[PDB]
RNA sequence: GAAGACAUUGUCAGGUGGGGAGUUUGGCUGGGGCGGCACAUCUGUUAAACGAUAACGCAGAUGUCCUAAGGGGGGCUCAUG
RNA sequence: UUGACAUUGUGAAGAGACAUAGAGGGUGUAGAAUAAGUGGGAGCUUCGGCGCCAGUGAAAUACCACUACCUUUAUAGUUUC
RNA sequence: UUGACCUCAAAUCAGGUAGGAGUACCCGCUGAACUUAAGCAUAUCAAUAAGCGGAGGAAAAGAAACCAACCGGGAUUGC
């Protein structure tokens, strides 16, 4: 539920905004990939 | 005044808006109801005329957005030197304040002036900054 | 809220004003206890007159300088002119104020005269012996009343010499108004080589 | 170093990247993609000179 | 330094005029809280005065003078036996020392109309409604 | 204004004292104002350009050519000013050496409203490169009046160099006229200049064959 | 400084005969005594100068009293204290030049 | 041992900051919402031959333009056939 | 998170920026030559020589000043890194 | 070696003192919101309620780094 997490809520299970989180984010916001330089599976 | 207010629903495609203090020209408009009871929200996608960047936004439809005054003006080239065009107005006025275009428009204009056509230049004014957008050739009055 | 043709009221009752309401039910009882305190104090100081001698003195502002009233205490210069030290005056019942000054000779003379009459009227007992009892009065202020000075006589001769007393006031106000600009013009005239 | 904003970058390099061998640095730069940007900027400069020559 | 408002995570639960947490200042002085801690340490003594001796970025340093009201040299010596009167218990806690009166604003003058006989005393005096027997 | 009229009067006095009495020259000496502007960038900032017409002429005798039509040439016969027709300009046939010779011949050019369109097409851009471009004239206006006007024109244009110079007037004029013209030229310069009287690097008054005098 | 007798003007007020009372000793609180002058001179000799006073000495030596007064007005509270401080530092410069 | 007048700490200043706080989120209306503006105005009509007179009645219009397209004078007569 | 001030003392070097005192300097080609640009200038001359007409060159040459950009020394200098 | 001084300790050392209660009134700290503004955020409620520290029969203040501008007044408190 959206009261419990930033990712919670919605009529479909989806994140909403981007899951890469700034290093300057605050407690309660840092849920996801913190300060990611890149994402995805490299080949 | 330089700029005047307008309503989002009063806006329509190929019109000028102010987004983040930039003169922008709309390419896309889309309205979606917020909630079943509520008013629709306007999503605006626009392109800056000077820089070419894409700027978008979402406002209430009843909200008022700022709109610039855009004037397109017609001039004849005199010289292209040091990246600054020199233009010639009807009644013989001359301005050299316009900087030359830096893209493929500027390259095509430079080649056309080098090989010697009489070139008709359209320059636009919006919110105190000046640029050249297009050039043609005078079919008559050679 | 706002209504018919009535004056605009300003009633400051938007705090918890009912927590601070002082109704003086004890006016009569407080007066009775106040008289009881005065009587027991007089019995405690049984020869002495229940209050010190106060000087006559001129009231401060321009609204009240036409009147004269009672002060806190006598000046040290006044008690030295009366011919007794400040400590001795305080012991024999004269209020002394160390922080007021004498700039007015009439007030100074009135206070010196008032001290002379007080020293003539009192009886000072010896510190050791007989104590010749002397039936106190209760108010040195009532035995030495403050009298307004007579400023003039009630009938005189008319002395008119043609200034109308309005032109004089107007010219005085005008020269005060244009004082400093005239010395400014005089200074620049003097320093004009 | 005289130009503005150089010092702020220098502080960072000293703080965290001081113990980097050149080989390690090169690998990191490639992964970050910084190297590609430098190359592109240089390429654009080469392009500018080329255009002038073509006009001539 | 300042006094941080002791609220959990900075939430004040009120109007935005009271949302300040960081730049709030304590109304008493560091000298005052220093001598108050010294009085709590030695409750059998009486705080007379205090003075600055030193400081750095983190601390301010004071020296507190205290007098023992049970010692016979202060029970006698009439210049100082006024401190043995029970109305002088914890003068530094009631703000009766020099810096306490300075912080309470006790001074003569037109600049001290709010705080001259006590701020709360004057507030009660001019917020009282006075009604007489024969209503004026 | 940082510059004061009494200081201008003083500096004009020793300027005319040197030019007239002590070392007289056979040619008539023009008084020059040479300015340099400060904390300014030609590349980024807007390039200011402006013109003013002085009441008394700085240069009465400077050479001017009138490109003109039939009516303009017929009036130019009465004015006594040199002119070549549209047929003459076509006879020139865009030859660079001869048009460069014409550009060095004539300091100023006056052209008709009709023919000012094809003045670039017949002549090319070397007039804009030199900085002598023809000024428009109409059938209604007087040619000799506009010759007097162009001879009294003062123009400030930024270009690329951060220093400008104009000719205020002759040495031979009267002192109050010279003071008034140099004051109105400095006022016009600071009116064109943004952030006025603080982007003024230096103002120099000089006479032809004369030393420089520094006004701030 | 006598009054005029009328209610307005420059010296308005009632004419009363004056007394010129004896001067109060508290009116001479800031007066300098010989003993405190001697103490102040000795401790100035012992302690020397503070760093802002040293840089003020350099400002009178180099940049003049106007810049010295501006810096002293920034350093101390008011312009009056700045003027007095610059005056006494100029006295120290003169005395050290005599030394 | 390490580090060193740099971190730390204190006070100001800029940035970031739904992690959190407080608050707001027009009206008319043949229910409300969408639509429209009947929300400040103007012409003709409804309008019942003084005036006034309603509806989300009908047909339209306004947020400008003009140093003359203002003021005075003189001369002349227009559309059309 | 970033900057300033304080905590915060003690020593050496190397750069940079201003103030105001003065010096010198500018080579694509063509063109008699080494063209930093501007603006005046048709006469200036000290040689009776140099410019001007004329050659070339985008830009023309004497004789004047101005403004940048460089290098360059010094101060009981002012300072920053 | 011995005897001092300074500073810091230990004693079920000799003798004392503080805490807690009460809290109507008093001296301080800390500190809201409901409410009013016909909405609401500055404001208001209120320098209040709640919370904390400290006294007495009263407390506090109090003998001018005052008020004034007059012919000057003269500690504090209260009406
Ligand atoms: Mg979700
Ligand atoms: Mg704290």
């Amino acid at each position: 539920n959206p009261v419990d997490h930033p990712h919670g809520g919605g009529n479909h299970q989806h994140i909403g905004k981007a899951s890469t989180i700034s290093r300057g984010a605050v407690s309660g916001q840092k849920a996801g990939l913190i300060a990611a330089r890149r994402t995805g599976l490299l080949r | 005044s330089a700029t005047y207010p307008m309503q989002c629903s009063a806006l329509r495609k190929n019109g000028f808006v102010v987004i983040k203090s930039r003169p922008c020209k709309i390419v896309d408009m889309s309205t979606s109801k917020t909630g079943k009871h509520g008013h629709a929200k306007v999503h605006l996608v626009a392109i800056d005329i000077f820089t070419g960047k894409k700027l978008e936004d979402l406002s209430p439809s009843t909200h008022n957005m700022e709109v610039p005054v855009v004037k397109r003006n017609e001039y004849q080239l005199l010289d292209i030197d040091d990246g600054f065009l020199s233009l010639m107005n009807m009644d013989g006025d001359t301005k050299d304040d316009v900087k030359a275009p830096e893209g493929e428009l500027g390259d095509s204009l430079q080649t056309a002036f080098d090989e010697g056509k009489d070139l008709m230049v359209t320059i636009i004014s919006a919110m105190g900054e000046e640029a050249a957008i297009s050039f043609k050739e005078a079919a008559r009055t050679d | 809220a706002i209504s018919k043709n009535l004056p605009i009221l300003k009633n400051h009752f938007r705090k918890h004003w009912q927590e601070r309401v002082k109704v003086h039910f004890d006016q009569a009882g407080k007066k009775v206890s106040r008289r009881n305190a005065r009587a027991t104090r007089a019995a405690k100081i049984a020869p002495r007159p229940l209050d010190l001698l106060r000087p006559v003195v001129r009231a401060p502002t321009v609204k009240y300088n036409r009147k004269v009233r009672a002060g806190r205490g006598f000046t040290l210069a006044e008690v030295k002119a009366a011919g007794l030290t400040a400590a001795y005056a305080r012991t024999i019942g004269i209020a002394v104020d160390h922080r007021r000054q004498n700039r007015n000779q009439e007030i100074f003379d009135a206070n010196v005269q008032r001290l002379k009459e007080y020293q003539s009227k009192i009886i000072v007992f010896p510190r050791n012996g007989k104590a010749p009892e002397a039936e106190q009065v209760l108010s040195a202020a009532a035995t030495f009343p403050i009298a307004q000075p007579a400023t003039d006589v009630e009938a005189r001769a008319v002395q008119d010499n043609g200034e109308s007393a309005f032109r004089t006031l107007r010219l005085a106000r005008s020269e005060k108004k244009f004082r400093g600009i005239r010395e400014k013009r005089a200074r620049e005239k003097a320093e004009a080589e | 170093s005289n130009v503005r904003g150089k010092r702020g970058k220098l502080k960072k390099i000293q703080k965290k990247y001081a113990d980097q061998d050149e080989t390690e640095r090169l690998l990191r730069l490639e992964a970050l993609g910084t190297l590609k940007g430098i190359e592109k900027q240089q390429q654009r400069k080469k392009e500018e000179i080329m255009k002038r020559e073509v006009r001539e | 330094g300042n006094r941080k408002r002791p609220v959990p995570k900075g939430a004040t639960y009120g109007k935005p005029t009271n949302q300040g947490v960081n730049e709030l200042k304590y109304q008493r002085s560091l000298r005052a809280t220093a001598e108050e801690r010294v009085g709590r340490r030695a409750a059998n003594l009486r705080v007379l005065n205090s003075y600055w001796v030193n400081q750095d970025s983190t601390y301010k340093y004071f020296e507190v003078i205290l007098v023992d009201p049970q010692h016979k040299a202060i029970r006698r010596d009439a210049r100082y036996n006024w401190i043995c009167d029970p109305v002088h218990k914890h003068r530094e806690a009631r703000g009766l020392t020099a810096t306490g009166k300075k912080s309470r604003g006790i001074n003569k003058g037109h600049k001290f109309n709010n705080t001259k006989a006590g701020r709360r005393k004057t507030w009660k005096r001019q917020n009282t409604l006075s009604l007489w027997r024969y209503r004026k | 204004s940082k510059i004061t009229s009494s200081q201008v009067r003083e500096h004009v006095k020793e300027l005319l004292k040197y030019s007239n009495e002590t070392k007289k020259r056979n040619f008539l000496e023009t008084v020059e104002l040479q300015v340099g502007l400060k904390n300014y960038d030609p590349q980024r900032d807007k390039r200011f350009s402006g013109s003013l017409k002085l009441p008394n002429c700085p240069r009465p005798n400077m050479s001017i050519c009138i490109f003109g039509d039939a009516f303009d040439v017929d009036r130019a016969k009465s004015c006594g000013v040199d002119a070549m027709s549209v047929d003459d300009l076509k006879k020139l046939n865009k030859n660079k050496k001869l048009i460069k010779k014409l550009s060095k011949k004539y300091n100023a050019f006056i052209a008709s409203e009709v023919l000012i369109k094809q003045v670039p097409r017949l002549l090319g851009p070397q007039l804009s490169k030199a900085g002598k471009f023809p000024t428009p004239v109409s059938h209604n206006d007087d040619l000799y009046g506009k010759v007097t006007d162009v001879r009294s024109t003062i123009k400030f244009q930024l270009k690329k160099v951060l220093c400008l110079a104009v000719a205020v007037g002759n040495v031979e004029m009267e002192e109050d006229v010279l003071v008034n013209q140099i004051l109105m030229s400095v006022n016009f310069f600071v009116s064109l200049l943004k952030k006025n009287w603080q982007n003024v690097g230096s103002l120099v008054v000089k006479s032809s064959m004369g030393p420089a005098f520094r006004l701030y | 400084t006598v009054k005029t007798g009328i209610a307005i003007g420059l010296n308005k007020g009632k004419k009363v005969t004056s007394m010129t009372p004896a001067p109060k000793i508290s009116y001479k609180k800031g007066a300098a005594s010989n003993r405190t002058k001697f103490v102040r001179s000795l401790v100035r000799e012992i302690a020397g100068l503070s760093p802002y006073e040293r840089r003020l000495i350099d400002l009178i030596r180099n940049s003049g009293e106007k810049r010295a007064r501006k810096v002293a007005k920034k350093r101390l509270g008011s312009f009056t204290r700045a003027k007095a401080k610059v005056e006494e530092m100029n006295n120290i410069i003169a005395a050290s030049r005599r030394h």
